[PDB]
């Protein structure tokens, strides 16, 4: 009967576990990961990307 | 100074080749203008220059 | 010159390094494309003549 005390340890979980995997998302951008974009495109718009 | 006309391209920022590695680079933060015109009846020989 | 010759380098690594060496100090003029950076580029297929 113990669901109330799971319930908030669920819920905190499941949180960290979606903010932890939205650093995968694209946002529309050529790629998610920040090195790429600096050495593989120049600055004027890699800056606004 | 003076350069081909091809390669007039290398002087912006951000990109590279000869002259903009190893002759003239322009800054990552750059506030101007640029200017360039066809030369041909001043600096050109017909024995060479 | 009438009758030229035509090879097609394909499937390999270029190695443009080694053809300055050639000549007091060369009579490489380049056209359409920069000379120094051939290397770090990338193309589809290279016809050679002769």
């Amino acid at each position: 009967a113990l669901g109330k005390l799971q319930d908030v340890v669920n819920h905190n979980a499941q949180a960290l576990n979606t903010l932890v995997k939205q650093l995968s998302s694209k946002f529309g951008a050529i790629s998610s990961v920040l090195n790429d974009i600096f050495s593989r495109l120049d600055p004027p718009e890699a800056e606004v990307q | 100074f003076v350069i081909r006309g091809d390669e007039v391209r290398q002087i912006a920022p951000g990109q590279t080749g000869n002259i903009a590695d190893y002759n003239y680079k322009l800054p990552d933060d750059f506030t101007g203008c640029v200017i360039a015109w066809n030369s041909n009846k001043l600096d050109s020989k017909v024995s060479g220059n | 010159v009438y009758a030229w010759n035509r090879k097609r380098i394909s499937n390999c690594v270029a190695d443009y390094s080694v053809l300055y060496n050639l000549a007091p100090f060369f009579t490489f003029k380049c056209y359409g494309v920069s000379p120094t950076k051939l290397n770090d580029l990338c193309f589809t297929n290279v016809y050679a003549d002769s």
